[PDB]
């Protein structure tokens, strides 16, 4: 058994964490005390959901998580949420004054001033492991903090745990969910920076989640819990290989093994079915469903690209059987073309116990659900509009004298936006 | 009101479609790089679909369908074909072809009249018995304006238009009327039975072909397209497919008809304000 | 986080005192410091501007500065006078007489130490102190002169904190004296380097809006000052209520400032009725609150582009109809947009809506057109300044000829550079 | 064609086929301190600026 450390970073980072630690704790039976009463090894154990939970001569069963954010107004609520009892002071950090959606406060002026601690307290977690893996590091692109001290934290970390993997699950901005108008800016400032740290990233574009959550679970005006639950869910799909019994993507490495052959394209693309409001969708119809746009956590369109890798995670009642029968029918209907110089099939992973969902959420507890995970080159349309709205603004060098009057240089927005140009054409050699 | 804007202005037929949409009232011409459109009139080459569909607020609708190039290009026309089960290398109405790889696939035929044509925007048979006019004896190719809109309803023009030499084998141009009385004076048959029950049954195959591919049914922005089918005829009456244009021009005559009949199909459909087509399917 | 709030000369404490009226019925505070309200939502953010008591009374976090006594004599009898902190009213006896280096150099120099210390110890029981909003005119002589060597020792004190004002332009149409042009000139320079934000309130607009729309003939500064306290209260909402945004002064500046000179906000409320029972859809709110009639900066907003803008609305109405009514403004005029700064337009909602109203909106603009009102003074102060009339008040003072040169060329520049992106 | 399959008591995972194919602790702690001294010279600027 091997650890992995959840690091959740900013307001999204930290609300978004929260939802999927409430989620964990529903899938395993772990109370919001802390205890687990299925759980007949007290005190200690090497079974799998040992990996994400710790555990203390009293049975307590506390999340391998750090908290962090600049202002202390959303991990207050965590110190004080149905799951208070779980988390110790320690995990949980929180700053004077947040970096004021600004990638350079959140990187060099605040950042440099909080990054010793935080690694002090990741460091007592890692001394609690056995074998640590790595870690898992959950954060906005668009604000301050989420962008400008994640990529600080994942520099460190790569070098104080080199031989650690690390896993991103990273938030596209949208604007019909806009903090700032700089968003752009700090996307590319933190991709930029972190894109050597990361082996692994899946981004959700907030504009995909919120039009899901219109369209499946008729919600008007979608909020910020409604759209957590629902990444909850994805989450809470990719990681269930490491809380459960399985044979597919049973360490961090895994996952790059198995979506990520060459290093820098390393954002697979998450597709989740079926998103339905509180009939019964078949393996075929499911599967189909996981080559809809519209279900995707980032809208692109797939048939316009290659894929070098995919795989399929299904919860509940399947069998391998009815998932051959559902890939012959979709091959033969559907646009799937593999890169030439990688195999064309799909990895697939069962687990029996159907989706968990939070009891008055909005989301329909189902017989079957599945995520899909493919590494697509459909995912750079996500770079390009993103690249483009930099370009627009950075032509006038609008806003730029906040991120210089931080101690940041102007020729570090043009080198990352240099990298992001190499990273769309990357992406374009492969079709 | 709705909006749209202009990013070819080299486009013949889409000058009249704006100018058409302008003059409703209705429609404001935005400037080309203006994100806030409900309408592109696209560029011929790289039109950026990435950045489509992603304004809160706007159903956005672009006259060019992704990945219609396949069928639209030489080269890849003849892989669409021979590698589509639904075409297939044995479809009667398409000539032998190979592009240039094939080296020596092509030499295995030629050993074998003998007679081929090569183009690139690769080489197939040359088709060495046209149907010739008379007076005249004379060849000719047809041109067909299809109309794909965003449900996929595929509209086919009732006015085509003959291209005609006028050297032995009006402006080189003419229409269904004459064409259709000359096959009944001369060969005792109508346009209709000897021809366009052929044209209208490729025109179906080679756009239902691509249609998983292309079409924007459950995507985040529509796709309309106007598309130019170029036929051959031969002695028999049979039809030929030579060439599909993505981006055609139009005859002066009709410019006005099928400019008007694009906003009532496929532009107004979409964004309606407050036939001369024939549905095939 | 905290603010501290300062209030300078004749209107700035007029204006300062409604404000404090406004907000302190809104979050249900009666004129004696105690709270008396329904809700909780009153009490979520009040530390923003008030600071709680011995027992549990709230204070405002404000003071009171003016060279002359008069007008803070009749704030200390006001509605809501003894709420204040009597240590925080300092004054002196000279008054400015409507001279900008009298307020400046002279006067105003004497009497500046001492705001400092009451800021200082305002600052020091701040736990996180956000920084100052000042309300000032920039046509008489304390405010104008006083308030900008205020803002100027401030930023050198706490140089990393936000300064923000709400400063009332002069206005011909609603004038005091003939200096008032050299006046807000002279300050104006002073706010284009020493503040983060400036909601610009033109008396012109003022007038027009209290002549033409709420059919006042013969309005009167009272009546000015209903408008002026109205969209205080809308500008401050995110500052004083929860919302989906955890707002605060310095993410307002980094959003609505593309370029650190251009930071003068054309403000405007919705509606504005004359005395009134009649509900007002959310359409009707949106497309008034973008109404030029309904902007307090007399700048027609046609005749230049936005920057950036950001609008609340207060009170019950639907969410969705309120983006659904401001994508549609966006995408039906979107010339009047810049087009290189996508999504400009930042839309918040507080469920809560101001006293007597159901709905309103606010509107911030950060507009282009804002550059005729800096031309309309450079004008007025130019046709006096070519034959140097009236300077002998400021020369008397130890001034110069050469900084009203200083201050014209200044003022130039920040006309020539909005014209600099009104065409980009 | 099928491969890898495992069975456990909570699911089974498997592989389905269809077509074979045809800087360190100083470095950042530099660009940090750069940073730290650029604010600290833009800041004496603007305390000369108000001196004088
Ligand atoms: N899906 C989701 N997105 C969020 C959530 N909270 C914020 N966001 C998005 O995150 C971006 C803003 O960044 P934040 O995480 O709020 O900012 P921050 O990391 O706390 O950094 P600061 O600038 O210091 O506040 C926007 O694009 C928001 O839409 C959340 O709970 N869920
Ligand atoms: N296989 C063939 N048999 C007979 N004629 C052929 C032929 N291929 C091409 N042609 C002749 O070539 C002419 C047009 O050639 P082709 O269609 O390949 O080029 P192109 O792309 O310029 C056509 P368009 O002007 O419609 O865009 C037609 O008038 C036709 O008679
Ligand atoms: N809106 C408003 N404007 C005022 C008020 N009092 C003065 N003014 C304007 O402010 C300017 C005069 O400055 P004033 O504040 O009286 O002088 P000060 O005491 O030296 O700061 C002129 O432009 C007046 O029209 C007021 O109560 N309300
Ligand atoms: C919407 O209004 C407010 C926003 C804030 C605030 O934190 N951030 N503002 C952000 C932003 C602003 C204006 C335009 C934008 C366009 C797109 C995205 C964000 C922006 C604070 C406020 O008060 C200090 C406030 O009220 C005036
Ligand atoms: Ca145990
Ligand atoms: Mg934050
Ligand atoms: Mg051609
Ligand atoms: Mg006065």
């Amino acid at each position: 058994m091997r650890e992995c450390i959840s690091i959740h970073v900013g307001q999204a980072g930290v609300q978004i964490g929260n939802a999927c630690w409430e989620l964990y704790c529903l899938e395993h039976g772990i109370q919001p005390d802390g205890q687990m009463p299925s759980d007949k090894t007290i005190g200690g154990g090497d079974d799998s959901f040992n990996t994400f939970f710790s555990e203390t001569g009293a049975g307590k069963h506390v999340p391998r998580a750090v908290f962090v954010d600049l202002e202390p107004t959303v991990i207050d609520e965590v110190r004080t949420g149905t799951y208070r009892q779980l988390f110790h002071p320690e995990q949980l950090i929180t700053g004077k004054e947040d970096a004021a959606n600004n990638y350079a406060r959140g990187h060099y002026t605040i950042g440099k001033e909080i990054i010793d601690l935080v690694l002090d307290r990741i460091r007592k977690l890692a001394d609690q492991c056995t074998g640590l893996q790595g870690f898992l590091v959950f954060h906005s692109f668009g604000g301050g903090t989420g962008s400008g001290f994640t990529s600080l934290l994942m520099e460190r970390l790569s070098v104080d745990y080199g031989k650690k993997s690390k896993l991103e699950f990273s938030i596209y901005p949208a604007p019909q969910v806009s903090t700032a108008v700089v968003e752009p800016y700090n996307s590319i400032l933190t991709t930029h920076t972190t894109l050597e740290h990361s082996d692994c990233a899946f981004m959700v574009d907030n504009e995909a989640i919120y039009d899901i959550c219109r369209r499946n679970l008729d919600i008007e005006r979608p909020t910020y819990t409604n759209l957590n639950r629902l990444i909850s869910q994805i989450v809470s799909s990719i990681t269930a290989s490491l809380r459960f019994d399985g044979a597919l993507n049973v360490d961090l490495t895994e996952f790059q093994t198995n979506l990520v052959p060459y290093p820098r394209i390393h954002f697979p693309l998450a597709t989740y079915a079926p998103v339905i409001s509180a009939e019964q969708l078949s393996v075929a119809e499911i599967t189909n469903a996981c080559f809809e746009p519209a279900n995707q956590m980032v809208k692109c369109d797939p048939r316009h690209g290659k894929y070098m890798a995919c795989c399929l995670l299904y919860r509940g009642d399947v069998v391998p059987k009815d998932v051959n029968a559902a890939i012959a029918t979709i091959k033969t209907k559907r646009s799937i073309q593999f890169v030439d110089w990688c195999p064309t099939g799909f990895k697939v992973g069962i687990n029996y116990q159907p989706p968990t969902v939070v009891p008055g959420g909005d989301l329909a507890k189902v017989q079957r659900a599945v995520c899909m995970l493919s590494n697509t080159t459909a995912i750079a349309e996500a770079w390009a509009r993103l690249d483009h709205k930099f370009d627009l603004m950075y032509a006038k060098r609008a806003f730029v004298h906040w991120y210089v009057g931080e101690g940041m240089e102007e020729g570090e927005f043009s080198e990352a936006r240099e990298d992001m140009a190499a990273l769309e054409k990357d992406y374009e050699e492969v079709g | 009101m709705y909006t749209f804007v202009v990013r070819d202005e080299n486009s013949s037929v889409y000058a009249e479609v704006s100018r058409l949409l302008l003059a409703t009232g209705q429609w404001k011409r935005l400037r080309k790089d203006n994100p806030r459109f409900n309408l592109m009139l696209g560029e011929r080459n790289r039109l950026p679909f990435g950045r489509l569909g992603h304004e809160p607020g706007l159903v956005q609708l672009v006259n060019y369908y992704r990945g219609a190039d396949k069928l639209c290009r030489k080269a890849s026309l003849v892989k669409l074909i021979k590698t589509s089960p639904e075409l297939s290398e044995s479809c009667t109405w398409f000539p032998e072809s190979y592009v240039i790889d094939e080296r020596e696939v092509f030499l295995a035929a030629y050993n074998r009249g003998n007679v081929w044509i090569a183009k690139s925007s690769v080489i197939q048979k040359y088709l060495e018995k046209p149907l010739l006019l008379e007076p005249g004896h004379r060849k000719f190719d047809i041109r067909s304006w299809v109309l794909v809109d965003h449900l996929y309803n595929i509209y086919l023009y009732r006015e085509g238009v003959l291209r005609t030499s006028s050297e032995p084998y009006e402006g080189n141009e003419m229409f269904f009327e004459e064409f259709n009385q000359y096959l009944m004076d001369a060969l005792n048959t109508t346009l209709e039975n000897s021809i366009l029950l052929q044209i209208k049954h490729i025109i179906r195959s080679c756009l239902m072909c691509i249609e998983p591919a292309i079409s924007t049914k459950h995507l985040h922005y529509q796709s309309f397209q106007l598309f130019g089918f170029d036929f051959m005829v031969d002695e028999e009456l049979k039809v030929w497919l030579i060439e599909v244009n993505g981006a055609p021009a139009c005859a002066q005559k009709l410019y006005a008809e099928l400019c008007q009949g694009i906003v009532d199909v496929a532009i107004s459909s979409v964004f309606p304000l407050a036939s001369i087509f024939i549905k095939l399917h | 986080r905290e603010i501290v709030h300062i209030q300078a000369g004749q209107c700035g404490n007029q204006i300062g005192a409604k404000f404090w009226e406004v907000i302190s019925d809104e979050h249900g505070i009666d004129p004696t410091g105690s709270y008396h309200g329904d809700s909780d939502l009153q009490l979520e953010r009040i530390n923003v501007y008030y600071n709680e008591a011995t027992g549990n009374k709230y204070v405002p976090r404000a003071i009171l500065v003016d060279l002359e006594p008069g007008t803070m004599d009749s704030v200390r009898s006001g509605p809501f006078g003894q709420i204040f902190r009597p240590d925080n009213f300092v004054f002196g006896q000279s008054g400015a007489g409507n001279n900008w280096a009298k307020g400046h150099y002279t006067e105003g120099a004497e009497l500046v130490d001492s705001v400092l210390d009451v800021v200082r110890k305002e600052s020091e029981s701040c736990d996180c102190l956000q920084g100052f909003q000042l309300t000032h005119s920039l046509g008489g002589g304390t405010g104008s002169g006083m308030g900008t060597l205020l803002i100027s020792k401030i930023r050198e004190e706490y140089p990393d904190r936000i300064m923000n004002t709400f400063s009332v332009m002069p206005s011909p149409k609603v004038s005091d004296t003939v200096v008032e042009p050299y006046n807000a000139t002279l300050s104006v320079h002073q706010l284009v380097e020493n503040t983060d934000e400036t909601y610009c309130i033109d008396n012109e607009a003022l007038y027009d809006i209290c002549f033409r729309t709420l059919k006042l003939t013969t309005p009167t500064y009272g009546d000015l000052n209903h408008l002026v306290s109205a969209t205080m209260s809308g500008v401050t909402t995110c500052l004083r209520f929860p919302g989906q945004l955890n707002a605060d002064l310095r993410k307002l500046a980094v959003n609505m400032v593309p370029f650190p000179r251009l930071h003068f906000f054309m403000p405007g409320f919705a509606p504005l009725t004359s005395r009134q029972y009649r509900a007002l859809t959310v359409p009707e709110l949106t497309q008034q609150m973008f109404d030029s009639k309904n902007m307090m900066a007399a700048c027609d907003p046609r005749h230049g582009r936005y920057l950036t803008v950001a609008a609340i609305f207060r009170g019950r109405m639907s969410m969705k109809e309120v983006d659904e009514q401001m994508l549609n403004v966006q995408n039906k005029n979107s010339s009047y947009f810049v087009e290189w700064i996508p999504n400009n337009v930042k839309t918040a909602v507080c469920d809560i809506p101001p006293r007597g109203l159901k709905m309103s909106a606010t509107f911030i603009g950060n507009s282009t057109a804002i550059q005729e009102l800096f031309k309309r003074i450079s004008e007025q102060f130019t046709a006096m300044f070519r034959r140097k009339a009236f300077l002998h008040w400021y020369t008397g003072e130890g001034m110069d000829e050469m900084e009203f040169t200083e201050a014209e060329s200044n003022m130039n520049d920040l006309v020539s550079e909005y014209q600099q992106y009104q065409d980009a | 064609e099928v491969i890898e399959l495992n069975k456990c008591t909570s699911g089974q995972s498997f592989e389905v086929i269809l077509k074979p194919p045809s800087p360190s602790l100083e470095e950042i702690q530099k660009k940090l301190e750069a940073a730290e001294e650029r604010r600290k010279y833009q800041e004496a600027e603007l305390l000369k600026h108000l001196a004088e």
